[PDB]
RNA sequence: GGUUUCAAGCCGAUGGAAGUUUGAGGCAAUAACAGGUCUGUGAUGCCCUUAGACGUUCUGGGCCGCACGCGCGCUACACUGACGGAGCCAGCGAGUCUAACCUUGGCCGAGAGGUCUUGGUAAUCUUGUGAAACUCCGUCGUGCUGGGGAUAGAGCAUUGUAAUUAUUGCUCUUCAACGAGGAAUUCCUAGUAAGCGCAAGUCAUCAGCUUGCGUUGAUUACGUCCCUGCCCUUUGUACACACCGC
RNA sequence: GGAAGGGCACCACCAGGAGUGGAGCCUGCGGCUUAAUUUGACGGGGAAACUCACCAGGUCCAGACACAAUAAGG
C-alpha cells in the first residue's frame, strides 16, 4: 500500500494522480516540468514490458535519468540503474514508489579500515 | 652498500669541524672523481639534503633535517628494522610520531626528533638518547611500558600498543580495585624517587586482551614532566596525581575513596 | 595503465641523461605525467630499460 | 566568469565589472578608487 | 553583434549552405564582418577567437560569397595580421575553385600594400592552381 | 620646570579640540629579482606533422567517501542562567531597462510561505532598516535540569531543469557525548579587549567564509630585555689549514 | 671567533583579559580508499548543472597544397 491503496489499484493510475497521492517533494518536482525524452523513455520500457515472457521477470531496460519519480506505471520492470559507472539490475516494487531512482544504484566501493 | 657507505662517509665528515666546505665532502669520501662527489652533493641540494652557505671568499655545505635519516635507515638496515616509512598519528612538540612497518610486516612507531648546522641535529640525538635511557630504566625496574627498539641517533622505534585513551573509556566492572592500582603505582613511583606531574587523563592507556580471563595491562608516557623526590615542589606533585585520578573517579567513575590515600608524608618512609 | 601502474620501481632515465620516477598513468591509453630534474623540450625521450640475462651456447670440432 | 580577457583568478565578481585582481590593480587608474589612506 | 562565436559559426553554416552568393555576401559583409572586426577591434590584444575562425572556414563553400564578401572590403577598412594568419589558414585549408582564387589574387595584388595582404597573397600562391592569364599579369 | 657638551634634543607639568613625530599609510634615486607571461616577432633548434583528441559534445558518478593525525571556528556544560511575556536603541551599506532588484501596505496560512498591489534608479521608497546583546516582570529551582542540541523519524513549503549522499526554510517528535577541560598553543592596553547582532561581497539556496558597521562595555601595564627571537655593533681571532695517536 | 653591551616588539616576557588544545559539530591540509575522491601551498577554491580542470562510457571533426587515377548517362 503507497496510502492504504491495493496495489493493482495504484499500478493503472496516471503520473497526475499519483503526484495526487505523493508528498511535497514529489508534488513540487512534478508541478514544475518534465522533459520529452524520458517520455520516448517510457514508450521504450513499455514495449521491452511487451517483449516479457509470461510468469517471467521482463526485459530489463537500462537508465541513467537517476532523479526520476518512480511512478506505478513501471512497478514489475527489471532496470538496470547506471551508477556513474556500471548497470545494477533491480526488480522494481510496490514497495519502491515515491522514490528517485538514484536511491536504488550504489555509486562507489565502501571503504574498508578496520 | 658503496653509496650508503660514502654517507655515512660524509656523515662522520660532520664531527670533525663546523659548517663542512666543499673540498672536505670531495675528500672525506675520497671518491674517483669530481662525478661522483659532485653530482651526489647536487641529489642532496635537489632533495634539500644539503644547502649552500657561501660566506665570503668561503664555500661551505649546511646539512638540513632533511638528509639524515636515510643514513638512521641505514643504521636501522643494520639493525633488522623499519623498510616502509609512512602514516601520520600525532605530531608532538619535540618528535613527530609515524607509523611505520618492516621487512617483517609488523607495524611499529617512529619518533623523528626535531628540536641549523650541529645543534638542532644533535639536540634531537641527546633528547632520543636520553628518552632511550629512561624507557630502559622503565623496563629494568619492571614497569609497563612500550617496549624499545631503537634509537637511531636521533630517531626512536618503538612497537605499537592496541590502546585507547581514558577519556573515552566510561567504567570498567572492577572500579576500586583499578584505584588501589592508580594508587599503588604512584606508590610504586615515589618507591623508584620520581612523581609523574603529568598523571592525567590522555597518559594512562589500557590495553584490553579478553573479558573473562582479565590479564591487561597499562602504558604510561610521561617522559618530559618526571621529577625527582629531592626537589622543591614534589609534595603537591605526588598530591596532584593522587587528586587527579580521585577527581577523576569521582567525576567519571563516581568512586569514592573508603581507604585513606598516601601523602607525600606517608611515602617518605619508601625508598 | 597497469603497464605504467606495475612498473613504477624501475628508474626513469631521459635520454639526455635526466633522472626521474612516475607518478602514475595520467592517460588510460598509458600516457603518464612524471617528474624529472629540468625542463625538458618535447624532443627528448623518457625511457627505461629492462635486461635478460644471457647464457653461452655450445661448440662442435670441425674436420674441414 | 571573465568576459574580458579570461582572466577568472580573483575577480572584483561583485558590480559585474568582473577584472581579476591582477589586471584591476592595472585598470585602478582608469576607474579612480586610489590611495588615499 | 552580441551573438556567441558557436551561434555565429552555425549561423555562418546556415546563411552560406543555403544562402546563395550574392546573399552570402551581404551576409558576411554585413553581419560576420562588422562582428568580426569588433570582436577583433574591441580587444586588447586584438586576437580572435577559434569558432569564428572555424566560421570563416565555413563560408567559403561558395566562393564568389566568401570573396565578394569577406576579404574584399575587410582589406579596404584596415586588416592586421592576426586576421591575416586567421583567414589565411581559413583560405588555405579550404579546397576553392580557381576563378574565384584567382579574381581574389587580382583584387589583393591591385591593394594597398601591407603585410596581412602579403599573407593573403602568399597563401594563394601555395595554391598553383590553373590561373587565367590576366591574373598572371596582375602578378 | 628637570635632563643634555647645559648645543641640536629627551622627559615631567600647565594651557590647549588635538603636546608619544595628534596617528597611520602611498611617493621617489641607487643597489637584488630567470621573479610571472607576450595566446610577440625572427627560411629560429627539434619530436611528430592528424586517425591524437589538443578541439567538440552528450549522459551518469566525483571534487564531500572514512580506524586516524595537524588546525581554525560555532554551540554548550547553566540560577550574573534557560523559558513566557512586555519596552523597542543604532550605524555602514545596497537596490530593478530594455528587467523581475530592494519591497511598504492589505488578506490567507501554526509557520514555512502564498496572494493582491504600491513606493523607490535612490539623504526621497524599502528606512527611523523599531538588529542582537540590553531593561523590567512572571515560570523554573540546581537536579546531564525546564542547560545543551548532536543524531534520527514524519510531513509541509521555497529557489533551482535536476535537491538522491537529505540546497534550504517550517511543524511535532527522537534528547547523544559534554559537570570549566592535559601535555602544549594564540592575541591584546580605551571604546582597545570581550560579548553582541546588522549590512556589503562571495549569493540561483544556505555560513560555521571574508569585510565594514553600530549597541553594551571590563581587568591590568604604561616596565623589562629575564624567556622567545630579531637585529645593531665592539673586537679576543682565522691553528691562514700545525702535530698526532688513528 | 660560541666575547660582552644596548634596543624594543604583546607574531617576546611580566600585571592580567579572552581563549585554543577538553565535548559535539562546521571547515582547510595530510593519510587511507577508489573508477575518480581533479589539482596547488587560503588559492575569490563558497557550494547538484556550468564553473571543472577528474572518472564510466557514447560520440563528431580532423589532412592543407601538390600529385596518379576516377566525370556531368554520374
Amino acid at each position: 500500500s503507497y496510502r492504504g491503496v491495493d496495489l493493482e489499484k495504484l499500478l493503472e493510475m496516471s503520473t497526475e494522480d499519483f503526484v495526487k497521492l505523493a508528498p511535497a517533494r514529489v508534488r513540487r518536482r512534478f508541478a514544475r516540468g518534465m522533459t520529452s525524452k524520458p517520455a520516448g523513455f517510457m514508450k521504450k520500457l513499455r514495449a521491452a514490458k511487451l517483449a516479457a515472457p509470461e510468469n517471467e521477470k521482463p526485459a530489463p531496460v537500462r537508465t541513467h535519468m537517476r532523479n526520476m519519480i518512480i511512478v506505478p506505471e513501471m512497478i514489475g520492470s527489471v532496470v538496470g540503474i547506471y551508477n556513474g559507472k556500471a548497470f545494477n539490475q533491480v526488480e522494481i516494487r510496490p514497495e519502491m514508489l515515491g522514490h528517485y531512482l538514484g536511491e536504488f544504484s550504489i555509486t562507489y566501493t565502501p571503504v574498508r579500515h578496520g | 652498500t658503496d653509496d650508503f657507505r660514502v654517507l655515512q662517509a660524509v656523515e662522520q665528515g660532520s664531527r670533525s669541524h663546523e659548517v663542512v666546505p666543499t673540498p672536505l665532502i670531495h675528500q672525506i669520501s675520497g671518491m674517483r672523481s669530481q662525478s661522483g662527489t659532485n653530482r651526489a652533493i647536487s641529489d642532496l641540494a635537489k632533495l634539500s639534503l644539503i644547502s649552500k652557505m657561501r660566506n665570503v671568499k668561503y664555500d661551505g655545505y649546511r646539512l638540513t633535517y632533511n638528509g639524515i635519516d636515510y643514513l638512521a635507515l641505514k643504521t636501522m638496515l643494520n639493525r633488522d628494522t623499519v623498510y616502509s616509512v609512512g602514516n601520520t598519528i600525532g605530531v608532538g612538540k619535540e618528535s613527530d610520531i609515524y607509523k611505520v612497518s618492516d621487512k617483517n610486516g609488523n607495524p611499529r612507531v617512529m619518533k623523528i626528533h626535531r628540536l641549523q648546522g650541529a645543534n638542532w641535529m644533535h639536540l634531537s640525538r641527546l633528547a632520543a638518547n636520553k628518552e632511550y635511557q629512561f624507557m630502559s630504566m622503565l623496563y629494568s625496574k619492571g614497569f609497563k611500558v612500550p617496549e624499545p627498539f631503537d634509537n637511531s641517533r636521533h630517531i626512536v622505534v618503538m612497537e605499537l600498543i592496541e590502546g585507547y585513551p581514558m577519556r573515552r573509556l566510561r567504567k570498567h566492572k572492577n572500579i576500586p580495585k583499578l584505584y588501589s592500582d592508580l594508587m599503588c603505582f604512584i606508590v610504586d613511583l615515589a618507591n623508584s624517587g620520581l612523581i609523574h606531574c603529568d598523571f592525567n587523563e590522555f597518559n594512562i592507556m589500557i590495553k584490553d586482551k579478553l573479558e573473562d580471563e582479565n590479564d591487561c595491562g597499562f602504558v604510561v608516557i610521561d617522559f618530559p614532566q618526571c621529577i625527582s623526590i629531592q626537589h622543591q615542589d614534589a609534595d603537591y606533585y605526588f598530591q596532584r596525581d593522587v587528586d587527579c585520578i580521585r577527581r577523576f573517579f569521582k567525576k567519571k567513575l563516581k568512586y569514592e575513596p573508603k581507604p585513606d590515600s598516601s601523602m607525600l608524608d606517608t611515602e617518605g618512609f619508601g625508598d | 595503465p597497469e603497464d605504467v601502474e606495475w612498473f613504477k620501481s624501475i628508474p626513469l632515465f631521459t635520454k639526455s641523461g635526466r633522472s626521474g620516477f612516475i607518478k602514475e598513468s595520467l592517460g588510460t591509453h598509458g600516457y603518464f605525467k612524471a617528474t624529472f630534474d629540468g625542463k625538458l623540450s618535447a624532443q627528448d625521450v623518457v625511457a627505461m630499460s629492462l635486461y635478460k640475462r644471457m647464457w653461452p651456447m655450445p661448440s662442435l670440432p670441425w674436420n674441414g | 566568469q571573465c568576459r574580458v580577457c579570461s582572466s577568472h583568478t580573483g575577480l572584483i565578481r561583485k558590480y559585474g565589472l568582473n577584472i581579476c585582481r591582477q589586471c584591476f590593480r592595472e585598470k585602478a587608474n582608469d576607474i579612480g578608487f586610489n590611495k588615499f589612506r | 553583434e552580441e551573438w556567441s562565436p558557436h551561434v555565429v559559426y552555425e549561423a555562418t553554416k546556415l546563411f552560406v549552405s543555403n544562402l546563395t552568393a550574392k546573399e552570402s555576401q551581404k551576409f558576411i559583409n554585413l553581419i560576420l564582418l562588422e562582428r568580426f572586426r569588433d570582436n577583433i577591434e574591441t580587444s586588447e590584444d586584438h586576437s580572435l577567437n577559434y569558432h569564428i575562425y572555424r566560421a570563416v572556414k565555413k563560408s567559403l563553400y561558395k566562393p564568389s560569397a566568401f570573396f565578394k564578401g569577406f576579404l574584399f572590403p575587410l582589406v579596404e577598412t584596415g586588416c592586421n595580421v592576426r586576421e591575416a594568419t586567421i583567414a589565411g589558414s581559413v583560405l588555405a585549408k579550404v579546397s576553392v575553385p580557381a576563378l574565384h582564387s584567382s579574381a581574389a589574387l587580382s583584387y589583393l595584388l591591385r591593394l594597398p600594400f601591407s603585410p596581412p595582404t602579403t599573407v593573403f597573397i602568399k597563401i594563394l600562391l601555395d595554391k598553383k592552381y590553373a590561373l587565367p592569364y590576366q591574373t598572371v599579369d596582375d602578378c
